[PDB]
């Protein structure tokens, strides 16, 4: 009557044996980091080609990380999870992975990608190559001044780690040297126990580094908060370091107010021309797209009420610059401490109060379900997003402020919740595909459509965007060529 | 320099649908002289209530009428700039100000209202291209929704998104 | 330079009879800065609706009220100059404009009205000292007689002694 | 009940045998010019002292004016009327009279004033000592540059005369020399028949000469008009010569309109302080006071509806200067003619259109009776006028815009209409007297009061101004000293 809610379509599909930590696209090869394993696949058909295992390692404190200790009859066998995956292309096309099992001992490998292994250790009071945290971290690298620069947010259990730091790899490719002490920022030991910090996304736009974090609204506030962090990109350290809170809220416009504090995931892109005006942003402009969840009272747990909303990068930059009163700017609580000497007054680190708000783009369409992963692309004028689900359902929606558009593509993928990590590829002629994680199975999904037969009313079929060029065959929504006679509306 | 006081509709002019109306047309350099002349009705045999300036012809067209006078047609023209008299803009609200169009553009608490078309700080559904019926222009407090509160504006204050402006009602 | 726009009562100030009202007082050089500050409510936590300038103390007193707000006392003071907001002066007539006090000061045909107190061209019985109830000031069209025609002024035209001014009535 | 309208009071009174053309005050002597006679009286008691007759002269064209021709057995005996009387005091205190009987042959006399006679003839195409007209003229002289200058408006029957001219007496005291041709202005012979001109008053204020005339509203307009004429005081001639119409009208102020075109008489003075503000004029300022009558349709006849109104001299000067549009200024019709060469464009003479209006000061108090003579004076703050009547009644009124004041003095003088010529004298202590003509009888009237007994109600007596200090003796208005007991309100 309305829509055949779930219909099962078989697509190019790869299944793994362990959950996937990471997915990367580079040069006709698909690089997946799964628990204990490093899979490499053909982009075309999801045929697995080669893999490098990192099986559950033995652990003994006496044994140093890089040199293997198979001679340890006395001690544990512990599983290895890849914290992060990176691909280097400015130098030889190679892959650098880091896992938590070896206290962030990254290893790099220079078709098969398991050709070689290089254990990144540079042997001392502080550890400059204990890179990634174990319980929580985010990594992103980009070529900076011909050296790939690595941005690493870190979570600590209070059990040498820094909350956030930037390190650079020596041309010898052996380890990382912290240029400055302000290249890292640390939480005080007293508060290291409390005030948990988690990272969700990182990227760069317009010569600035942005991280996205969720952590307590204030020290000893017993309440959580979503903030963005921006700072310049200088190899020496974090100089123009600033953060501010973010809020996504929908309410009646003139004067039903609900707020979604907790962020889940995000994606950076360029807009569609129709919506570029819908938000008063230039078509060239880059925009962040965020998916947020509300919290249970004083909890990091996300209830199943989710939303998304967009952010012009210029808008956030301006809010950094001038739009907020200079009085509300406060000291960085968890760095300097409330009883700070410099509080009463390159060098300074700043903390902001009055959060930038944006309204819901789906007017509360998902105040009933929880949302996990996001991806953005354009089709002519139009812009379309591919959403993720806590349940695991997948769907695609034409994003536009001009009314809410029904999901032109919708079904239920595997049992696992949709993982946040996605990679969308656009090839010429507006054909492309999404690479999406669900537990230990990848899925590659076409952009142009997934079978127009999912429609259950003539009006329903009429809402399908013209890029599908699929219509109503007088009793059911199938396209013109498969409409025998011309009675195809 | 009262030109700043009068209300400006850019790219806009008016055409009279009634024959009886008389228009005072004269070429000058700038609309500034148009405003000065209409201000005190310099050589104007009537109650000047608006004027359209044409940059191409550099000509003033003075009117004892304006947009809100009946029998007048609004015409989009890039070379035409229409200017209305504030003192001929009713500055008290009839009901909920549903038709009010005066230029009071400050919150009731006293805060500068943000531009309608702009989205900083706050994005919103209400836009001039979308909403052409009510004809908000830059910052003039309006009630296109006809909210009980009356005309409101989205505050330029980051902390407060919106506020109803303060108008003296035409309380007889 | 909106100071010229606001209405000036010379040698006059106001005192609030209601405790709730808050006055923003600050010494400056000239009333020009008072007008600029009240214009956009610079540092003003309220809806500035008038201000009294004191030359002796060179001090602004800003008010979310003015004369027509209830519970305010008019005080003659030579060192005090009261200034009211035109945009807080209802510029449409209620009945015959019997209470109207806006600054439209031109005949319906479009002629400059003559000063009330002056007797050139035309002497008349209506004088401010004689007629203090209606409070005509220089040229603002009034109907202290409450004539049907509405507010009128004695034309500066020698040929025509008087003319009723043109106001848009608050015709709901 | 209200007021004993007429009560007959006997005052210092002189009676003459012929009508009085002129009355003059100078140096404790009262100089009256009557038909055929020149009376001189004591100022104190109206006791006639001496007189010089000018009896009805014989007329023969062959006989020149000055030399007497008692040898004329062939010819008429015609009465002599003194056109004007003048008193000279800058030189020896002497009296210069002019009558119409001798074609304006003025004669001057250097207690008695008949001491000497000097016939003013200076023997040629134009007559420079044919001074005054016969049917109508006005004369006024004042010391200008140590020579008494004579201003003479003239009426002509079209039967050497000039409409207006200024002549000066030679130190020899023999005749007058016209310095310039523009010292006179003439009506064209074609129109000399029509367009009658009459003069009522002349004076000077603020270095300017003012005449007041009544004459047709325009050439061939068949309608009359009141105008004032102003020009500089230069012995050479009339240079800054201008005229403009005057109108006195009362109507409801906001938007009963009746207009009194015809002027009757006037008086120049200074105001009272109370009324100085009532008209927005300084107390020092000089003000003209005019009495006007309406006309019968296209007539010089005045109907018995009269008014008065005041004029600040600065106001008239300003109207001359700037207040009127330069477009309405028109050519002098009766001088240059409509078909004038200089019309399309010291030298020029000007004529004005949009009359200066003033409202009635008595709000129509005399829309029933006709008014003849006027006089003005002050009593402390107050100002008071002494009116004249076509019937002959006399009255005094406290002049003020603050409501209409009832005539504090009123009665009926002799049968003759009150003549326009009056002389009021103010002596210290606010005592003074008016010298008023009625036919052939003069009357000298005190300023302070004329018998408080003319009151017929307590309210009536209360309106009496305090300068009388007369009140109500509990049943009738008599003053305190003649109120036996203290029951005097």
């Amino acid at each position: 009557s309305e829509m055949n809610v779930n219909m099962k379509y078989q697509l190019p599909n790869f299944t793994a044996e362990t959950p996937i930590q990471n997915v990367i696209l580079h040069e006709h090869h698909i690089f997946l980091g799964a628990t204990n394993y490093i899979y490499v696949l053909n982009e075309e058909d999801l045929q697995k080609v080669a893999e490098y295992k990192t099986g559950p390692v033995l652990e003994h404190p006496d044994c140093f990380p890089c040199q293997d200790c198979s001679s340890k009859a006395n001690l544990v066998w512990k599983d290895n999870i890849n914290m992060a995956l990176v691909v280097d292309t400015y130098y030889d096309d190679q892959l650098i992975s880091c896992g938590s099992v070896n206290r962030g001992t990254c290893q790099r490998h220079v078709a098969d990608i398991q050709s070689e292994v290089h254990c990144i250790f540079s042997p001392p009071s502080q550890c400059p190559d204990c890179v990634v945290s174990a319980l929580g971290a985010k990594v992103l690298s980009s070529v900076k001044d011909r050296f790939i620069n690595f941005f690493v947010g870190n979570t600590i259990n209070s059990s040498p780690l820094h909350s956030i730091s930037v390190r650079r790899l020596k041309e010898t490719k052996d380890g990382f040297m912290f240029l400055t002490d302000q290249s890292y920022i640390d939480v005080l030991p007293e508060f290291r126990d409390s005030y948990p910090i988690k990272y969700v996304h990182a990227f760069e736009s317009n010569n600035f580094i942005y991280f996205l974090t969720v952590q307590r609204e204030t020290l000893d506030a017993q309440t959580f908060h979503t903030r963005i962090i921006r700072f310049c990109s200088i190899n020496s350290g974090l100089h123009s370091y600033m953060e501010m809170p973010l809020e996504c809220i929908l309410t009646e416009k003139r004067k039903k107010k609900e707020v979604f504090n907790i962020l889940q995931a995000a994606y950076v892109s360029k807009p569609g021309a129709q919506l570029a005006r819908q938000i008063g942003a230039s078509l060239n402009d880059d925009i962040l797209f965020g998916v947020f969840a509300q919290s249970k009272p004083d909890s990091a747990e996300p209830m199943d009420r989710s939303a998304m909303c967009a952010f012009p990068i210029k808008y956030v930059n301006d809010f950094f610059n001038k739009i907020v009163n200079k009085n509300n700017v406060r000291c960085l609580q968890h760095f300097y401490g409330p009883n700070h000497e410099h509080c009463f007054n390159d060098e300074y680190r700043t903390e902001f109060t009055t959060a930038l708000q944006r309204v819901d783009l789906f007017m509360g369409q998902f105040s009933e379900v929880l949302l996990t992963s996001i991806s953005t692309f354009i089709k002519g004028d139009l812009t379309i997003a591919n959403l993720g689900t806590s349940e695991g359902r997948f769907m695609q929606v034409v994003v536009s402020r001009s009314g809410p558009s029904t999901p032109h593509v919708n079904f239920l993928l595997d049992s696992h919740p949709v993982s946040p990590e996605v990679i969308v590829e656009h090839t010429l002629n507006q054909n492309g595909y999404t690479l999406v994680i669900t537990g230990k199975k990848i899925t590659k999904i076409p952009l142009n459509g997934l079978g127009c037969r999912h429609f259950q009313s003539c009006s329903q079929c009429l809402s399908a965007p013209p890029f599908v060029q699929c219509g109503w065959c007088h009793d059911k929504c199938v396209r013109s060529e498969e409409c025998l006679s011309g009675t195809w509306t | 320099n009262t030109i700043h006081e009068f209300k400006k509709s850019a790219k806009t002019t008016l055409i009279k649908i009634d024959p009886a109306l008389k228009i005072k047309t004269k070429k000058v350099n700038t609309a500034d002289q148009c405003a000065n002349r209409c201000t005190r009705n310099k050589g104007l045999p009537f109650t000047c209530k608006a004027f359209v300036f044409d940059k191409a012809r550099k000509q003033c067209l003075w009117f004892p009428f304006n947009s809100m006078s009946s029998g007048v047609k609004k015409e989009f023209g890039h070379e035409f700039d229409l200017y209305e008299n504030k003192d001929y803009i009713r500055n008290c609200i009839i009901g909920k100000g549903r038709s009010y169009k005066g230029t009071v553009s400050i919150t009731k608490s006293g805060i500068k209202c943000q531009p309608w078309s702009s989205m900083i700080p706050h994005e919103h559904s209400f836009l001039p291209s979308s909403y052409r019926g009510k004809d908000l222009q830059e910052n003039y407090c309006r009630n296109p929704r006809g909210e009980e509160g009356g005309p409101w504006c989205f505050t330029s204050n980051p902390e407060v998104r919106y506020e109803v402006c303060d108008i003296p009602q035409c309380s007889e």
